[PDB]
RNA sequence: CGCAAGACGGACCAGAGCGAAAGCAUUUGCCAAGAAUGUUUUCAUUAAUCAAGAACGAAAGUCGGAGGUUCGAAGACGAUCAGAUACCGUCGUAGUUCCGACCAUAAACGAUGCCGACCGGCGAUGCGGCGGCGUUAUUCCCAUGACCCGCCGGGCAGCUUCCGGGAAACCAAAGUCUUUGGGUUCCGGGGGGAGUAUGGUUGCAAAGCUGAAACUUAAAGGAAUUGACGGAAGGGCACCACC
């Protein structure tokens, strides 16, 4: 998620690095990459429920 | 103007009348003797040509089509016909 | 309970040496207390300076966005961050019974400063002209607009961001467009009404100090 | 509040943002940038009634209460950015702008350049009020 | 009866025009229909151009004007006395008065 | 602003709310070039002398 | 009575007659 | 200062254009279409208007999917008031935005069917064409543009007038009408009842289209005129007005 722009539609998103795909992986669901933080290395991602 | 010469109009009046509206319907177009300074003969090109005129023996293009009277390549002399 | 102006340092704001007049103004900033540094909170102020205060004795209706790109100490080093018109000028030009023409160009120089230039072109009423209207045919407007666009790809791609601004302080782009459209529809009030800075490359301090020298 | 400026007769500038709407008048002197501010006292901070917040008298007391703070904090000259309510609403400044601009001029604050930064829409989102207008 | 020969507006061969939101109201008046004033004006009216030039930095700096185009509805043009009820003959006069 | 005097050259008519203020073209007694228009109370005629506390204010000409 | 609302009161009144014919059908 | 969103396309913008009407305004590309003009092209009456039948048809509304920045029916509240479940203020549901189906109505108005002819003038403009000194840019000349003087055709308009018409207002059409006939479609017959009841038909629905009667009533109505009145705009005047 670090190496893609904001507003990027993703799915089978990892909630933690290495857990091998947990979030936004039911039929017709998507998570939007909202905004990045290169310092601290973190990203806001809007989940299918609508909670960043 | 009550008494007008609808019988015998002046020639300048039948320039201010449309080609359909003239007392005897006559066109405003003409034929002309167009030559090019390239070759030595004369061809007949229509005034409102509306097509390209390829010169004899595949020389060049003479007459370029426009909205009304098609243009002539600069130097091409035109002489209006008698009939 | 306490004065925030017992902490405020007043620093010189340097124009780049491509302009004539040096001083712009002195800007208050809080000193270092905590993590943040006074330079850090001072390395992104867009200074909107009129041409006549920035360049000796010329037209005063053109303005220039200037970002404080790197702060040294007691000096704020600006850089051409865009060009603006005074609305008093821009709104005085859009008057009725003529054709307003506009053209935008997304263009990038040799040094990777992708500008977005905005030309404007107002169709002129001739001297002997009696006709009130003085409008252009749709095709004539987009023959002029296509001509505007080629010029601003011919003066921005073809040289670097320092050499475009010395065309922008005069009307080197706003005169070129005016002359080359006299044959399509003769138009008078041509400027380049706005330049917006979009994409700068990776910041190197040397090229900034080279603008200030 | 000490600057390193020479103080014979040289002008320390500072742009001011006059939000002169029809129900209040702001006089907001900032730095040439605008990113750091100095003092912002309005028509509603001087008078404690609502029907003369936009009044020419309120914005005079505002711009005089601006000028004294502006004098002490090392500023000599003023750039002026007059503003309307702007957007889909009115684009013409209110009844306190001229009284405000004069009030700091009569104080002795030097007047640099003036302009309108009224946030005019190129094209507008639907203005508040009905199809049939504001009936009164 | 038909009081005007035009329909108090400036469409003749359209069918439809864009609506304008009025300045006094927010009425939806057709553009051609609406009463229009392109108001050009100095930032001060008369009494303040004296003093603002005296405490100006630059030597004889001409001040900016205020170019705003007003759109009055028929109800808010006649209330604010922009337009006015002329005589049944003098309505026809499309002459902007000096 | 010290106390000047201004001499009436001609009255330009009666203005105000209840017709009381003579709007008067006054001539400064110092310089006979700078002449202003001001609001004068009472019965006012031509040639007489107002006391202006300033040279600054100028009436709205009708 | 406006001719626009006279219409509206006939439309409600007709709506009430389809309502009350259905009670028998 | 950056950012993300969904709307919208000011000023330029006009009694300007286009489209059958509704409607249509950021740049460019693309894809068909269209009139007007030009035509010493071609077919040679193929046309006009049209029951039945059909295409499109603002807004609102309905169904589903997506989207929801602003605005905002319903609705919550604060005012105003005797009351306001109204106007006014802050919020906000449907909707407003788009995709695919529905609906077929508007003061959908120029309240003016369409095709044709004839009958005044005047100055403009829009599109094409034609011709004419000169001014101007491409300068290094032609031809094009920009203007400038006209003309023709077509269009939107405008002014004018004893064309004539009409109840007049007004209208170069609403004229060419008791001197009554160019062709043709729809359509009205005092006011109401009533666009209702009823029957069919259309639609998911809201509702559309077709559509009476019993009864009721001596007027409803149009244009204009004079007055009175106005919480319309002015212009006056008066110590039974003010200052």
């Amino acid at each position: 998620v670090g190496t893609m722009p904001e507003g990027t539609i993703v799915c089978c998103l990892e909630e933690k690095p290495g857990d091998r795909g947990k979030l936004a992986r039911a039929s017709g669901n998507y998570a939007t990459v909202i905004s990045h933080n290169p310092e601290t290395k973190k990203t806001r991602v809007k989940l299918p429920s609508g909670s960043k | 103007p009550l008494a007008k010469d609808l019988l015998h109009p002046s020639p300048e009046e039948e320039k201010r009348k449309h080609k359909k509206k003239r007392l005897v319907q006559s066109p405003n177009s003409y034929f002309m003797d167009v030559k090019c300074p390239g070759c030595y003969k004369i061809t007949t090109v229509f005034s409102h040509a509306q097509t390209v005129v390829l010169c004899v023996g595949c020389s060049t293009v003479l007459c370029q089509p426009t909205g009304g009277k098609a243009r002539l390549t600069e130097g091409c002399s035109f002489r209006r016909k008698q009939h | 309970v306490v004065d925030p102006f017992s902490k405020k340092d007043w620093y010189d704001v340097k124009a780049p040496a491509m302009f004539n007049i040096r001083n712009i103004g002195k800007t208050l900033v809080t000193r270092t207390q905590g993590t943040k540094i006074a330079s850090d909170g001072l390395k992104g102020r867009v200074f909107e300076v009129s041409l006549a205060d920035l360049q000796n004795d010329e037209v005063a209706f053109r303005k220039f966005k200037l970002i404080t790109e790197d702060v040294q100490g007691k000096n704020c080093l600006t850089n051409f961050h865009g060009m603006d018109l005074t609305r008093d000028k821009m709104c005085s030009m859009v008057k009725k019974w003529q054709t307003m023409i506009e053209a935008h160009v997304d263009v990038k120089t040799t040094d990777g400063y992708l500008l977005r230039l905005f030309c404007v072109g107002f169709t002129k009423k001739r001297n002997n002209q009696i006709r009130k209207t003085s409008y252009a045919q749709h095709q004539q407007v987009r023959q002029i607009r296509k001509k505007m666009m080629e010029i601003m790809t011919r003066e921005v791609q073809t040289n670097d961001l320092k050499e475009v601004v010395n065309k922008l302080i005069p009307d080197s782009i706003g005169k070129d467009i005016e002359k080359a459209c006299q044959s399509i529809y003769p138009l008078h009030d041509v400027f380049v009404r706005k330049v917006k800075m979009l994409k700068k490359p990776k910041f190197e301090l040397g090229k900034l100090m080279e603008l200030h020298g | 509040s000490l600057g390193p400026q020479v103080a014979e007769g040289e002008n320390v500038f500072g742009v001011c943002h006059i939000f002169a709407s029809f129900n209040d008048t702001f006089v907001h002197v900032t730095d040439l940038s605008g990113k750091e501010t100095i003092c912002r006292v309005t028509g509603g901070m001087k008078v404690k009634a609502d029907r003369d917040e936009s009044s020419p008298y309120a914005a005079m007391l505002a711009a005089q209460d601006v000028a004294q703070r502006c004098k002490e904090l090392g500023i000599t000259a003023l750039h002026i950015k007059l503003r309307a309510t702007g957007g889909n609403r009115t684009k013409t400044p209110g009844p306190g702008a001229q009284s405000a601009l004069r009030a700091l001029a009569r104080s002795g604050m030097k007047i640099g350049r003036i302009e309108d930064v009224t946030p005019i829409p190129s094209d507008s989102t639907r203005r508040k009020g009905g199809r049939r207008g504001r009936r009164l | 009866t038909k009081k005007r020969r035009n329909n108090g507006r400036a469409k003749k061969g359209r069918g439809h025009v864009q609506p304008i939101r009025c300045t006094n109201c927010a009425c939806c008046v057709p553009k051609d229909k609406a009463i229009k004033k392109f108001v050009i004006r100095n930032i001060v009216e008369a009494a303040a151009v004296r003093d603002i030039s005296e405490v100006s930095v630059f030597d004889a700096y001409v001040l900016p004007k205020l170019y705003v185009k007003l759109h009055y509805c028929v109800s808010c043009a006649i209330h604010s006395k922009v337009v006015r009820n002329r005589s049944r003959e003098a309505r026809k006069d499309r002459t902007p008065p000096p | 602003q010290p106390i000047k005097l201004a001499r009436v050259t001609k009255v330009l008519g009666r203005t105000g709310s209840q017709g009381q203020c003579t709007q008067v073209r006054v001539e400064f007694m110092d310089d006979t070039s700078r002449s202003i228009i001001r609001n004068v109370k009472g019965p006012v005629r031509e040639g007489d002398v107002l006391t202006l506390l300033e040279s600054e204010r100028e009436a709205r000409r009708l | 009575m406006r001719a626009k609302w006279r219409k509206k009161r006939m439309r409600r009144l007709k709506r009430k007659r389809r309502k009350m014919r259905q009670r028998s059908k």
